[PDB]
């Protein structure tokens, strides 16, 4: 079979972790929710 | 594209072996900037590149994830600060 | 005359056997010392090599001349390449026969013509029967799944070697249609273009009654279409 989707599944699993670690870093430290 | 063009012939393994090693530097590139926030490229032949921090430049493959990687590297480069 | 015949029949013409496109191979026919007994056998053996040259030249012309992707399937398409691929595998015992003849002639160069004719008599029937099956495809410019019926109507024959030989080619043409078929029912996306298999909700597709082969009923094609559309939805 031709697909590169068996490569994408361990990467999209990491993109979300990166984004959530960024938004928590905003919230509990730089107080955007307080702003 | 020549992969999806021919898969039902005897020229299937030759093209598969060629694409599998021809796609290694690109997969090497994407494996760095997402996990270490440092981009790499050969000659600027791949288009994607990189206060308020979003004043950075930007200039088949699965384009569903390609633009996602472009922000997913800049946030690592921000968290490295 | 001995090795010369094998060299010409394999497809390397000389001047004893002047290759023509209308007499095929034909012996020089002007020797002032030729014998009429050998003459009929010479003309009879020339036909196999003529068919062989036409077969291999057609296969060479229409297999591997592109990277696979016109709009006509009489000269192009994956099904057409699969036809020539099966035909080459059927041609292997002719090559084997000629290769045995060289060894016997090296062992004894005084072997008679009837011995050779006797061994080639099984191919003598097999080449003219299979000639019309490819001749109809080239002449009528047959496209798509209409190919698969054309060989199937000629594999209702009453000759066992011809029957098995055409069956080989139909199985070879079956592999590639199965190869797309394994993908479209599980996804809904095909990698083939310009060759139609009753697939053009019917979002960007259309079910054709014409192209559908004879032994695959319309109910079965409906079931295939239903599974592909349904997996494409969710």
């Amino acid at each position: 079979v031709l697909m590169k989707r068996s490569i994408t599944a361990p990467l999209a699993a990491h993109i979300s972790l990166v984004n959530k670690a960024a938004v928590d870093y905003f919230f509990v430290e730089l107080h955007l929710e307080a702003h | 594209q020549e992969a999806l063009h021919n898969c039902s012939n005897e020229h299937y393994p030759v093209l598969l072996s060629l694409l599998k090693t021809s796609c290694e530097p690109y997969t090497r590139f994407i494996h760095d900037w997402v996990y270490s926030g440092v981009f790499r490229d050969a000659y600027g032949e791949f288009m994607i590149q990189v206060k308020l921090y979003w004043t950075h430049g930007y200039v088949v493959f699965l384009k569903h994830i390609a633009h996602d990687i472009y922000v997913c590297g800049k946030t690592i480069n921000l968290l490295k600060l | 005359m001995i090795h010369e015949l094998l060299l010409a029949l394999s497809g390397y013409p000389g001047s004893i056997f002047t290759w023509n496109k209308r007499s095929g191979l034909q012996v020089s026919q002007d020797f002032p010392f030729l014998h009429p007994s050998e003459t009929s056998v010479l003309n009879r053996l020339c036909r196999l090599g003529t068919d062989y040259i036409r077969f291999t030249e057609f296969i060479e012309q229409y297999t591997g001349h592109v990277q696979q992707q016109q709009g006509q399937g009489g000269l192009h398409g994956i099904y057409l390449r699969a036809f020539c691929t099966g035909l080459d595998s059927v041609l292997q015992p002719y090559r084997q026969a000629l290769l045995d003849l060289e060894q016997e002639f090296l062992g004894d160069p005084h072997l008679s013509i009837s011995h050779v004719n006797y061994f080639l008599d099984q191919f003598q029937l097999l080449f003219p029967s299979v000639m019309v099956v490819v001749e109809q495809i080239k002449s009528q410019k047959i496209h798509g799944c209409q190919i698969l019926e054309t060989v199937y109507k000629h594999s209702c024959g009453g000759l066992p070697p011809v029957r098995s030989a055409l069956e080989k080619i139909l199985a070879v043409c079956h592999g590639v249609m199965y190869k797309q078929l394994s993908a479209w029912m599980l996804h809904g996306l095909l990698l083939d273009q310009h060759e139609e298999f009753f697939i053009k909700s019917l979002k960007q597709f259309s079910l054709r009654v014409e192209i559908l082969p004879s032994y695959i009923p319309v109910r079965v094609a409906e079931k295939i279409l239903f599974v592909g559309e349904s997996v494409q939805m969710f």
